[PDB]
């Protein structure tokens, strides 16, 4: 979470590779953030 | 009785009541009912022969202009030998009031093609022809708007059910989209809600 | 009992209108069956048109007969236009059987269809 | 029997008809038209595809929801095929290829496929095992393809003999093969019948039991010369074993049940000829 | 507490498990029959029974305008426990 | 109360008429439009890094159609059929039976995700808030049949999270 | 913002609107989330001792639409007095 | 004036004398009507009232604001269409007694 | 103006577009609906309801619904008198079965004969 | 692709003959479905028959039912409803302007104002919880009121939006060939404006000083201060200018609404119409009973045939209701200003070429889902 950019580039995420065996170094999906980070990253709060 | 109750006034009520009585006096030939709503919108129940004299009288006559044509549909009501209702709504441009001409008719006997007096009547007329089936006397064009070209049956009626009798699907056998009879997966569960105990006793019709 | 009719004074004007309309339907066949790029013989479609005319033969009141004349007139307008495509012209045809005859026994096997 | 198999109401668009059909192949011509007739009847189709899922995906919506199921198979293993015919009511086999591959001959697909699928059909205890073949596919010479199909006929009669070996003539349709070879560019007796007569006969025989054990052969209603067919296809229209089969012969065999035993009306040539001959000079010779 | 059908696949807490002849078995070929792993029958067997010495006691389910509303159940019987129609968790008495 | 425009004359003085002639013949204000477009060209745009950034939303967003259950408790629904009574497509189908334990239950809870117009009426009608409009919007289903949720489907849907749902309810139980 | 002043001079020179102050994209201008939990008063009812529903019964006040007949007179009135011809308001008029 | 507000409306020079001779034709066509029709009375009443407004007003804008129907040629078109309805109501006899009754159970609305 | 008119039945049945299968096959039933006897409300009277006969509603083999091939199984028409029902059914053609309207019976009740002297009417508890 | 319609044009070459719009291809049977449902289920149809005006038709249907039902809405709900009427009018005008501009050309201002509309979509999210079809409005008061911490952000949006609309007047608006494109198309006589039944924006751009707001304030529109623009030529350029000044007066009404907000109340003082809040709904018997039977049966409605019409951004949005004494509407009907504007298409596009016919279809705002009735 950066405080330099504007509203919409506050929070972003970097996933990892093969969290369920996908070779997902490339072509990452959605539905991978656990839902406390869904509360965080979708800006439904101001709390980590 | 004071707070949060919709305020009405006697001023517009008395004005529209005297005006409707005045119109009923100056045209004794086709007026049947002049009902004034409590929320001050006039309704006038009318015989279907002098419809064009009524419209030429209500476009003009310098005591109330009413240059604005609006809603008209012959609202589908069964149980009556004269089923359909042609309600021409007229809105003024100088006096800011709304009057409705509810003339009655049945299915077969035609009304007399109001396009001759109002320019905005034609697509409304063609709509009512394709949807209800109300025929017109010396009318320019009766085509089908808002329906399929192969479809029939005047589907707004209470004769017509929720579904149709057609169901389009493609086949590669005869290489086109054909219409088959209906194959419903869901019931359309008609939730009956007509509960008893007569919430509005003032609108009770007198029984036998 | 005083009811206004549509057009006619007896059934004679109604017969006049409907046979002139059928003459227009008969002369209206070959141009449209060549234009629409169809695959059904002229005899079959013409016999189906005259069979559809013969379907409503049990009507005697001239108001209804003139109303069907107006119906077929609108139909012949929309077919002399190229508004209607191959879909509705084939939809007059009934190639999606539904094979159930008026046997009692074929109605016995496929039940609940009296 | 168990419920949810008995018929209910009309047919088509997720109607409950009587049958559950497992079709082998079905990506090409006749299997696709038969899937379309089963969706018209409103049954449930079990199709295993070995090809790319794009093909079964663009022939997917031919039925309604629940009317189809797709699975995956190879032409070598009995386990996937038994998994396909776990709960199956009836089963049809359609197979045939114009040229051999590096992994398949005409033999051992027409041999190794109906042996295995007829084996697991007889093991699964199903009815109306319907296997297709070709007209006058002799045990004897003039065609490797037809003698391999005759070996397939012999093996289908061999294992589970209560079956329907069904042979049409050289059928034509919207996506015909040999007439496409004729269009896009000797003596021969021939009578082609159109595809909808054949597949109506198939759906009649698969909704009419007592048909188990009988073999079928279909007849074209004209019986004329191949050269007049060429005359007509160019009049309007303005592999080596394939061309040898269509120049061999196509005769009638009236000793096995054909058309009117099933009670179906045959369709003529000229109607469907004017249909498919897109993109009136009718010869109509018809010698006997 | 999932069981196993004689066919092999998992049962449901609603008793709809398959026969030896059902073809929805053969439409479940290749993919997961998504069954639940949480059975609310035995979670109530996990729940202890409270002991409240009063006569007529309340139930809300943990929250003001959260969960089910105020239901007042009775405890006048000696041996038949007070079961909330909304909660389903029983109670006792200390007189 | 009317303020009408374009009723002003062009001035017949030589000054304004040749200024409009210079505008006409010399392409001035079109170049001023070019300058406006360049002034917005030298910005930094309002885009998002889509697999990495997800845009703003509301605590009241109506998505997943997921279920809840009680704190260490049973299944939250009652089969009181209010959601089926108010669902504007009749997309709810609840076939209900009680189990022998006394607590009232169901057999088959059915939501047509094809037919859901995504109101919130089934949320606002449920007395215990069993069916909850969900927080996330990722369905993207390849097949047609998988868009027909069942009861144990929604139970396993609720078994993946509630803390998101409980946070949205805890922020949104006071305005309604 | 967050850039050099020379392109800021370019943006102010190509369109003199002071883009640094007004830039349409917000950074910390957001009135931040997670408000204090709201407390809502009911409107002008639930006020005890007075509010019968018989007092506030607007639903039963709906009269049927009143009926007029046909089923030296100072007259010929209009349905309304004539509406005043309007005016150019002073809020930047024309011309 | 010069270039009034309404779009399809080009002003004339003397609404006074043209409107007066229009109202003389109005009174004559109204003179073609029997007295017992009170339609004649109401039209003659409102026409004489507006005519008496006209007969003593020299100014234009003062006439447009004192006499209602703003601004000017709406009164002209009003008079023209009044003549049109006059010509049409030589026909159709609107002051006649009743045409035959409806079945009289129709208009009971809650049904 | 008192024109051509001939007096017969009406022929809207060819106009309404429903095929003769559902004309002659399905049959209408016209009755006053029942008082819902758990409640006590005769407000659901005074309405001659026109209905049809229900037909097959089989189970959806994937979802378990009321899969029915019946377009006309979900209609009900509200009428005022029985004459309107008869005229409507003969207007639109298909067959009708009209049941007779069965009103309640005005029954005499009296508190004194409820609590009399030598009769057998004695509630013995209230 | 030439909204989707079919057009049959008879023409002499680049100077036409006749034109026939085949419309109704986007037909959905909403009248029949409302005839088979309840009012509370009919309300999303009145949300989406016009879909760009997502809250104005909400306001029209809600005030139709409340005008029938003798219920004064509470004042803060009236202020919120007027606020979102102005917001929805702003959105509808700006999308009609941008779709006409993209239909002729004009790439980038379309996307400038759609960035503005994305901020509007975030505002609709944060208020209701939907994205486009925010129900949010019950007949009987505005339901589920706005949360805290939004109005100062609306104030910042108002300043920056006034700046961006001034910059749209900078970029376009005395552009040379855009003016030269639109002068002589869209001519409407005032007699033809009346007789052809055009409504709102066409009546603005040609002739009559008219507004349904100014003639009949059905709400606090009387108390707020503004002035409507009028066209005089009509000359589609001038109609565009009238649209822009209507947007700017809507921004002024937004400013006056931010200045004049009372903190009163959410819904009406009637739990027989409005389903009441949660503590009394739970924790109370009478509100549970009214909640239950209100969602099952539907609120009872006195019989009658009524009508109303509001000034939607397309024009005279009319709705005609017919209701037996029930909780079901008997028959509804929708008077569409888009259909009304389309009803004179021959007399509009009589004397031009086909690209100008496309520009005339663009310059009258359309959805063809409301035009379909
Ligand atoms: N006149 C005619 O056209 C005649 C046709 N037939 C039969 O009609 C059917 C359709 O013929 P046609 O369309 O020309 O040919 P196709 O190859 O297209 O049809 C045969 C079907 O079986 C599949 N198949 C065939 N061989 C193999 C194999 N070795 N491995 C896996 N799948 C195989 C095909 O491909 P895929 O595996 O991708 O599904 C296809 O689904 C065939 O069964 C053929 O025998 C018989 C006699 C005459
Ligand atoms: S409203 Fe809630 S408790 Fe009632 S049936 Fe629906 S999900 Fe169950
Ligand atoms: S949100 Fe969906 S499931 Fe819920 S009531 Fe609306 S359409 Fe039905
Ligand atoms: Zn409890």
């Amino acid at each position: 979470e950066d405080n330099k950019q504007f509203f919409g580039r506050h929070r972003w995420v970097i996933y990892t590779t093969e969290m369920n065996g996908k070779n997902t170094f490339w072509d990452v999906d959605g539905s991978m953030v656990p839902p406390e980070w869904h509360r965080w990253l979708h800006c439904m709060t101001d709390d980590p | 009785t004071r707070p949060t109750v919709r305020p009405r006034n006697d001023v517009a009520h008395k004005q529209l009541s005297a005006f409707g009585e005045y119109v009923a006096e100056i045209l004794p030939k086709y007026v049947q009912q002049v009902q004034v709503s409590c929320f001050s919108e006039l309704e006038i129940c009318i015989h279907p022969d002098g419809v064009i004299p009524v419209l030429t009288f209500l476009r003009d006559h310098s005591n109330a202009q009413f240059k604005s044509l609006a809603d008209l549909t012959a609202v589908d009501i069964p149980t009556r030998q004269n089923r359909f209702e042609i309600v021409y709504n007229l809105l003024s441009l100088r006096f800011n009031s709304r009057i409705r001409v509810k003339t009655y008719t049945d299915e077969l006997t035609p009304v007399e093609s109001s396009v001759s007096v109002y320019k905005a009547a034609n697509w409304y007329e063609r709509e009512i022809w394709d949807m209800f089936g109300v025929f017109f006397a010396n009318h320019p064009d009766l085509r089908r708007i808002l329906t399929d070209y192969g479809f029939e049956g005047h589907p707004f009626r209470k004769d017509f059910p929720l579904s149709g009798y057609v169901e389009l699907r493609y086949d590669d056998e005869v290489k086109r989209v054909v219409a088959e009879p209906v194959e419903l997966a869901q019931e359309f569960r008609k939730f009956d809600l007509n509960s008893p105990w007569e919430a509005f006793p003032a609108y009770r019709q007198p029984p036998e | 009992t005083s009811v206004k009719p549509i057009f006619s004074r007896d059934m004679n004007e109604a017969k006049r209108r409907v046979r002139e309309l059928y003459r227009a339907w008969y002369r209206e066949v070959p141009n449209t069956v060549h234009l629409f790029q169809l695959d059904i013989s002229v005899k079959q479609g013409r016999d189906k048109v005259r069979e559809m005319f013969k379907k409503n033969a049990h009507v005697t009141d001239p108001r209804v007969v003139d109303l069907l004349v107006i119906k077929g007139k609108m139909e012949l307008e929309e077919t002399i236009n190229v508004w209607k495509q191959r879909t509705h012209v084939m939809r007059f045809f009934h190639e999606t059987e539904a094979p159930r005859p008026k046997d009692f026994l074929s109605k016995f096997y496929v039940g609940h269809d009296p | 029997l168990h419920h949810a198999v008995i018929p209910h109401g009309k047919g088509g668009r997720s109607s409950v008809s009587g049958i559950v059909a497992t079709v082998f192949g079905a990506t090409g011509f006749l299997g696709r038209y038969l899937v379309n007739h089963l969706g018209r009847m409103g049954s449930q189709v079990i199709v295993p595809y070995r090809c790319e899922p794009y093909d079964t995906m663009h022939l997917r919506p031919m039925g309604d929801l629940g009317q189809i199921i797709f699975m995956d198979w190879n032409g070598r293993d009995k386990d996937s095929i038994r998994r396909a015919v776990e709960h199956s009511n009836v089963v049809i086999n359609l197979v045939g290829r114009e040229w051999e591959t590096k992994n398949f001959d005409f033999e051992d697909v027409f041999v190794k496929i109906p042996q295995a699928i007829a084996q697991v059909s007889k093991e699964a205890g199903v009815e109306k095992f319907i296997h297709i073949s070709h007209l006058n596919a002799d045990i004897k010479s003039s065609s490797k393809y037809l003698r391999n199909k005759a070996v397939g006929e012999k093996e289908v009669r061999e294992t589970f003999p209560e079956a329907t070996i069904i042979k049409p003539a050289d059928i034509f349709g919207r996506e015909d093969r040999f007439l496409n070879y004729f269009a896009n560019i000797k003596k021969t007796v021939k009578q082609p019948v159109y595809i909808v007569d054949v597949t109506k006969g198939i759906i009649n025989a698969i909704k009419d039991p007592d048909a188990r054990g009988k073999t079928f052969a279909f007849v074209g209603p004209n019986r004329y010369l191949l050269f007049d067919l060429v005359q007509y296809v160019f009049a309007v229209a303005h592999t080596r074993d394939k061309v040898e089969r269509i120049h061999t012969t196509d005769r009638t065999l009236p000793h096995l049940p054909g058309l009117e035993d099933l009670g179906v009306q045959a369709t003529p040539l000229e109607l469907k000829a004017i249909e498919v001959l897109r993109r009136s000079e009718i010869e109509d010779v018809q010698p006997a | 507490g999932v069981r196993t059908s004689p066919t092999g696949e998992k049962v449901t807490h609603t008793g709809q498990v398959y026969d030896d002849e059902d073809y929805r078995r053969v439409r479940f070929v290749g993919r997961q029959k998504e069954v639940n792993e949480n059975f609310a029958i035995d979670l109530i067997a996990e729940q202890p029974v409270s002991q409240v010495g009063s006569r007529v006691i309340s139930c809300d389910g943990g929250g003001g305008a959260l969960g089910h509303p105020r239901v007042y159940i009775n405890l006048d019987k000696e041996t038949k426990t007070g079961t909330c129609g909304y909660c389903g968790l029983q109670f006792r008495q200390q007189h | 109360t009317y303020k009408y425009v374009n009723l002003r004359e062009p001035s017949m003085d030589m000054k304004s008429v040749t200024d409009r002639a210079a505008q006409t013949l010399l392409w001035t204000e079109l170049i001023r439009g070019l300058g406006m477009t360049l002034s917005y060209l030298f910005r930094e745009p309002a885009t998002i890094n889509y697999p990495f950034e997800k845009g703003p939303l509301s605590p009241r967003f109506r998505g997943e159609h997921a279920l809840r259950r009680y704190p260490s408790g049973e299944e939250r629904c009652i089969a009181c059929k209010l959601c089926e009574a108010v669902c504007p497509a009749q997309a709810i189908t609840i076939e209900a039976e009680p189990r022998a334990d006394g607590s009232r239950r169901t057999t088959r809870y059915d939501i047509d995700m094809t037919k859901c117009i995504y109101c919130g009426f089934c949320q606002e009608a449920c007395p215990v808030d069993a069916i909850v409009e969900g927080p996330n919007f990722e369905f993207s289903t390849e097949t047609h049949e998988e868009l027909l949720y069942n009861k144990e489907k929604l139970l396993n849907n609720g078994d993946k999270w509630e803390a998101e749902i409980a946070a949205n309810i805890q922020a949104d139980y006071l305005y309604r | 913002a967050s850039a050099t002043r020379l392109i800021q001079g370019l943006r102010n020179w190509a369109s003199g609107r002071d883009l640094q102050a007004k830039l349409q994209l917000r950074y910390q201008e957001i009135s931040k989330r997670t408000q204090p939990p709201p407390k809502l008063p009911v409107g002008p009812s639930h006020r005890l001792s007075n509010n019968y529903y018989c007092a506030r019964d607007g639903r039963r006040e709906a009269m049927p639409p009143s009926i007029v007949m046909s089923s030296s007179e100072k007259k010929a009135v209009s349905p309304a007095p004539p509406i005043k011809r309007w005016e150019l308001s002073q809020d930047e008029p024309y011309l | 004036k010069k270039t009034t507000g309404l779009v399809g409306l080009a002003v004339c020079e003397t609404p006074h004398e043209r409107l007066k001779i229009l109202y003389t034709k109005i009174l004559d066509v109204l003179g073609h009507i029997p007295k017992n029709a009170a339609y004649r009375k109401y039209t003659e009443q409102i026409t004489n009232e507006k005519l008496s407004i006209v007969k003593a007003e020299p100014d234009v804008k003062k006439l447009e604001e004192q006499l209602q129907g703003g601004q000017i040629e709406e009164v002209i078109l009003q008079a023209e269409n009044e003549l049109s309805l006059a010509r049409k109501m030589i026909q159709w006899k609107p002051w006649e007694p009743l045409v035959e009754e409806p079945p009289a159970s129709q208009w009971k609305w809650p049904i | 103006t008192q024109l051509i008119t001939v007096d017969e039945k009406l022929d809207i049945t060819t106009l309404t577009g429903v095929p003769e299968e559902h004309i002659k096959t399905r049959k209408a039933r016209i009755f006053v609906p029942a008082r819902n006897n758990m409640q006590s409300g005769v407000n659901n009277t005074k309405k001659w309801k026109m209905e049809f006969d229900t037909r097959e509603r089989w189970e959806n083999p994937l979802m378990g619904w009321a899969s029915t091939a019946d377009p006309l199984s979900n209609l009900v028409l509200t009428f005022s008198t029985k004459e309107d029902a008869i005229a409507f059914a003969e207007k639109n053609g298909w067959s009708y079965d009209v049941e007779e309207r069965k009103v309640p019976k005005p029954k005499s009740k009296s508190y004194g004969a409820n609590f009399s002297w030598n009769k057998r009417t004695r509630v013995s508890t209230k | 692709h030439p909204g989707v319609l079919r057009l049959v044009m008879e023409l002499s070459g680049e100077m036409v003959r006749k034109c026939d719009p085949h419309i109704g291809l986007l037909h959905r049977g909403t009248e029949k479905l409302i005839e088979y449902k309840t009012y509370l289920q009919a309300l999303p149809y009145f949300d989406r028959l016009d879909y760009v005006s997502m809250m104005c038709n909400e306001q029209a249907y809600s005030l139709a039912v409340e005008k029938l039902l003798n219920i004064q809405p509470p004042p803060r709900a009236q202020w919120i409803r007027v606020l979102f009427g102005e917001i929805t009018r702003l959105l509808n005008h700006i999308m009609a302007v941008t779709t006409h501009a993209l239909d002729i050309g004009a790439m980038t201002p379309f996307f400038w104002m759609f960035e503005e509309r994305e901020k509007m979509f975030e505002f609709y999210e944060r208020v209701s919880g939907a994205r486009m079809h925010a129900a949010y409005v019950r007949p009987g008061g505005v339901h589920q009121d706005l949360p805290l911490g939004l109005m100062d952000d609306i104030y910042e949006f108002s300043k920056n939006f006034s700046l961006r609309i001034d910059e749209l007047e900078e970029m376009l608006t005395n552009n040379r060939i855009w003016r030269n494109r639109t002068v002589d198309i869209g001519v409407v006589t005032a007699e033809d404006a009346l007789n052809y039944g055009f409504s709102g924006v066409m009546l603005r751009g040609s002739g009559i000083q008219w507004d349904l707001r100014k003639t009949q304030p059905y709400d606090v529109y009387d108390q707020v201060e503004f002035d409507v623009p009028i066209g005089s030529r009509g000359d589609c350029y001038d109609r565009y200018l009238c649209r822009v000044e209507e947007m700017r007066q809507s921004i002024r009404i937004i400013s006056q609404c931010l200045n004049k907000m009372p903190p009163g109340e959410i819904k009406v003082d009637d739990a027989k119409v409005s389903p009441p809040k949660r503590a009394e709904m739970k924790t109370s018997m009478e509100s549970l009973i009214h909640h239950f039977k209100l969602y099952t049966e539907g609120y009872q409605v006195p019989p009658g045939a009524t009508y109303t019409a509001i000034e939607a951004p397309k024009g005279e949005f009319g709705v005609y209701l017919v209701s037996d004494g029930s909780s079901r509407p008997y028959r509804c009907k929708i008077k569409a200003p888009g259909f009304a504007h389309l009803a004179g298409l021959d007399k509009m596009s009589k004397g031009h070429m086909l690209a100008d016919v496309v520009a005339i279809i663009g310059t009258q705002d359309i959805v063809f889902g409301e035009v379909d009735r």
